[PDB]
RNA sequence: GCCCGGAUAGCUCAGUCGGUAGAGCAGGGGAUUGAAAAUCCCCGUGUCCUUGGUUCGAUUCCGAGUCCGGGCACCA
RNA sequence: UGACUGGGGCCUGUAGAGCACUGAUAGGGCUAGGGGGCCCACCAGCCUACCAAACCCUGUCAAACUCCGAAGGGUCCCAGG
RNA sequence: GGGCGGUCGCCUCCUAAAAGGUAACGGAGGCGCCCAAAGGUCCCCUCAGGCGGGACGGAAAUCCGCCGGAGAGCGCAAGGGUAGAAGGGGGCCUGACUGCGAGGCCUGCAAGCCGAGCAGGGGCGAAAGCCGGGCCUAGUGAACCGGUGGUCCCGUGUGGA
RNA sequence: UCCCCCGUGCCCAUAGCGGCGUGGAACCACCCGUUCCCAUUCCGAACACGGAAGUGAAACGCGCCAGCGCCGAUGGUACUGGGCGGGCGACCGCCUGGGAGAGUAGGUCGGUGCGGGGG
């Protein structure tokens, strides 16, 4: 499944692949922004 | 811990093992 | 076997090997390609105590003074099987860090 | 708990008895009991809710040691289950806790076996150590009789440090196993 | 007839025939032997002919030695059709003998029995024949 | 992609214009008759999908998640 | 500085050969099963110029097998040219 | 010859004549995904088979003892590679980073590939260090036209739209 | 310089498997314990810690052995850069530079650096 990640409070993307029923619901995941530096992302 | 097993053939074995108060009916004496 | 060889995980250079013994314990700094010790140092076969970790200290201070006085400054840790643990050389003077 | 009967009466009698019955030459090269490891298995990873962990602590009374759970490899399509995620349980005893076990078994257990005999005679047949298994777990003394919701087995190893099955024949009919010979 | 009963691949290429035997040159098994002159491939039912032939002609006797075997799958393609369209099916089974390969062999009977049987065969086979003895055959050390 | 309807007994479906959880069929026990049916009495069965909230409490009332079902468009 | 040639150093898996791997293979030994005679159904028991695994000996086969392996070819350096 | 049939991009082996490359409606297989742990790091552990020996237990359910350098394993094809781990088990994690990138492989074009190193801010480790997804080689689609979210830019006399 | 043992590299089986002797004063290991640091899908088995009553049994070191394993000429062929033939063709022969693989005679139970401790 397709997916975009946002800098949470902010703008900014990552974007990358979840699987639904294997191990997905609500992915979150601690990432780098040029945007303030590192935060935390989330899906989308 | 330590315990005491009590044959319906009169003797005691001293050993241990969990709960120390055994009634066995016969040991290795009959 | 302990197979191990995590001593192979040694890319640039000069080799600080460790050996517990179960009476003692003993250390060689090298310079490998050459194939050659540099400075040494060992536990009552450098004649010392009857201890253990304490005695490992002690060994270890003496291996430092002896080092830097060759013009030797940084190096890499040892021990093949390792178990970084009780009976270690933590330090001061060698800067190999940590 | 540090000395028991066939602990001492191990040194101070079938010690010296097989130095005599071999003639060796040292303290080591005379035979030991290395470790003693019992294996229950089953096979009950099924439906109804499977839990027996319940039975697993049935079998840490007896031995006073907890057992670790052993699983899965291949896959007997034929009778159920695969992969992984089953019933196999075990446990190992090493000295002390093994001499106790050893103790109340033969002193109590074998004995307490319906009807019995003896061990067989040939469980070791050649590659030393020897093997026994059981179908009851209520021949034990320290399990109770109220207490069962099933009936079950176990297969019990024991382990030497001798090399050629006579050396090891004699030293455990020397501590008294029982044999049917 | 006399095939493999299992390959890695059913069909495969033709291949030239350079000289010698490379091995299979020395008798090694009965008292006499056939050997070749002549390359050719040699197709099972000409082997056979040849066996048959042999015990033929003398009746309950001693024991033959075919020491050649038809590994190689020979292809071709139906009557009357063009090229192309890929390689053809498979349609019989053949064995690569080049000069000097013994191809067979016979023991245990009258010197006259044997130069006789194996003449015949050689009226089975495709190439040039010879007969042979058991001479300096010994590959010992 | 966007706009409508819905989930309640094994199956298929009716509900207070907030305070009750109800039908038919199937399944089951009996009445029955030449056989098979059609009559006739009798009972079984619930997290109302769903987590939140309004509220004196909620199956109903509202945010939201989920899947089944329709309707209308776009495709470089 | 060129083509070509002399002297060096790397790289390579063909011709040829081989059977260690993958498969194929003729005969004999050794030996699980199965067929079948002796025979008893209480299940054992002995034999068989039957079919026959695995393993060993002798003899071989292979584009998509290789324990091995040339002549040559590729490239870089120094020269003649 | 054309039709009927078959095929059309991509990966692996052979044909390929010991660098590279190399054809045929030549021989034989696979891809159009998957993984929120199947990724990072640190610390551990070693296979398949075979012969013994063991209650229920087949001819490998799990247990024990010898032998067994790899024939097992690595999500899926084949090949190469691999236990002095790329394989099996745990703990903490998110580098499946942002800004670039000397220098090369490959090559008609345009594409495809490998990448040390500096800055920033991090993960694991005592340190040495390693990390810019996955043992490796398939899991893919130029431009054009549109959609959504942002931002230094432009904004038809001027401000804004 | 000459022995022995402990660490650590280079050679990549002529160092390997299996047999048979040895070695404990010193090294080394096994051994004694599980309070303590640190451990076990259960086990102080392993890692780990404090010890020294005992043993060289196991493990390791050092010898000696050729059964298996490993290495392996010299000759002579196979094949072949280049030059030239015979035949009508599958294929075969000469000249000149290069030259296997199998198999034979035979070789092998290692060699060699740096640093420590002991006479």
């Amino acid at each position: 499944l397709l997916l975009e990640c946002t800098e949470c409070k902010r703008r900014n993307y990552a974007t990358e692949k979840n699987k639904r029923n294997t191990p997905n619901k609500l992915e979150l995941r601690k990432y780098c922004p040029w945007c303030r530096k590192h935060t935390v992302h989330r899906e989308v | 811990v330590p315990a005491r097993i009590i044959c319906g053939c009169g003797n005691v074995i001293e050993t241990y093992s969990t709960k120390p108060e055994i009634y066995v009916e016969v040991c290795s004496k009959c | 076997k302990f197979r191990v060889r995590n001593r192979i995980k040694r890319t640039g250079r000069l080799r600080l090997s460790v050996f517990r013994s179960l009476k003692h314990i003993y250390a060689q700094i090298i310079d490998d390609e050459k194939g050659v010790t540099l400075v040494s140092a060992s536990s009552l076969a450098l004649k010392l105590k009857g201890n253990k970790t304490e005695v490992a200290r002690q060994v270890g201070r003496a291996l430092a003074e002896k080092a830097l006085a060759l013009g030797i400054k940084q190096v890499a840790f040892d021990r093949g099987p390792y178990k970084y643990h009780g009976r270690v050389k933590a330090l001061a003077e060698g800067a190999r860090e940590g | 708990p540090l000395d028991v009967a066939l602990k001492r009466k191990y040194y101070e009698e079938v010690r010296p008895e097989l130095i005599r019955r071999f003639g060796y030459q040292n303290v080591w090269e005379v035979p030991r009991l290395e470790k003693v490891v019992i294996n229950q298995g089953l096979g009950e990873a099924k439906e109804d809710a499977r839990i027996l962990e319940k039975a697993a602590q049935e079998l840490a009374l007896i031995t006073g040691q907890k057992p670790a759970v052993t699983r899965a490899k291949k896959s007997i399509s034929n009778f159920k289950l695969r992969k992984g995620m089953p019933i196999g349980l075990r446990v190992t005893l090493r000295r002390d806790r093994m001499w106790i076990f050893l103790e109340k078994l033969l002193n109590v257990a074998l004995p307490r076996i319906r009807d019995f005999r003896g061990l067989n005679p040939n469980s070791f047949d050649g590659r030393g150590n020897y093997n026994l298994g059981l179908r009851e777990q209520l021949i034990f003394p320290e399990i109770t009789y109220d207490m069962v919701d099933a009936l079950r087995g176990m297969d019990i190893a024991v382990v030497t440090t001798a090399e050629t099955d006579e050396e090891a024949r004699a030293l455990l009919e020397l501590l008294g196993f029982p044999f049917r010979k | 007839m006399l095939m493999p009963r299992r390959m890695k691949y059913r069909k495969q290429q033709r291949g030239r025939l350079k000289g010698a035997t490379k091995g299979g040159d020395y008798v090694a098994f009965g008292d006499y032997g056939l050997v070749a002159l002549e390359p050719a491939w040699i197709t099972a039912q000409q082997i056979e002919a040849a066996r048959v032939a042999m015990v033929r002609h003398f009746r309950r006797g001693g024991k033959i030695f075919i020491r050649i075997f038809p590994d190689k799958p020979y292809t071709k393609k139906p009557l009357e059709v063009r090229m192309g369209k890929g390689k053809g099916n498979v349609e019989g089974y053949v064995a690569v003998v080049k000069p000097g390969r013994v191809m067979f062999e016979v023991a245990g009977v009258t010197e006259e029995q044997a130069m006789e049987a194996l003449r015949i065969a050689g009226h089975k086979l495709p190439i040039k024949t010879k007969i042979v003895r058991r001479d300096a055959y010994d590959e010992a050390q």
